[PDB]
C-alpha cells in the first residue's frame, strides 16, 4: 500500500488509532499482519513552487 | 434446632450463589465493573485488555 501523507499523520497510521487519515481515507484493521514502512521524500516529490 | 441440618445446606446454597452474582461488581484490577462503561471510554484496542 503505496500512499504520501503529512509528516504529523504518521501516527494515524498505525492500527487502532484515531484522526482523519485513519477514519476517512486509509484504516487499518485490527488484524493487520505486516510492517509499516515511511520515509521522507522533501527532495524528491516535494517542489519549490 | 431439630433441622438445622437442611437449614446449613439451604443457607450454604443461598451464600453461594449470592456470592457468585456479588462477584460481578468487583473490578479485578480494569477500570469498571460495568462493560457498557468501558465500552464509553478508550479504543476498542485499548479496551479489550
Amino acid at each position: 500500500d503505496s500512499f504520501v501523507i503529512r509528516g504529523d499523520e504518521v501516527r494515524q497510521i498505525a492500527p487502532g488509532q484515531t484522526g482523519k487519515i485513519a477514519d476517512y481515507n486509509y484504516k487499518l484493521p485490527d488484524d493487520f499482519t505486516g510492517c509499516v514502512i515511511a520515509w521522507n521524500s522533501n527532495n524528491l516529490d516535494s517542489k519549490v513552487g | 434446632s431439630a433441622l438445622g441440618k437442611l437449614q446449613d445446606v439451604v443457607n450454604q446454597n443461598a451464600q453461594a450463589l449470592n456470592t457468585l452474582v456479588k462477584q460481578l461488581s468487583s473490578n479485578f484490577g480494569a477500570i469498571s465493573s460495568v462493560l457498557n462503561d468501558i465500552l464509553s471510554r478508550l479504543d476498542k484496542v485499548e479496551a479489550e485488555v
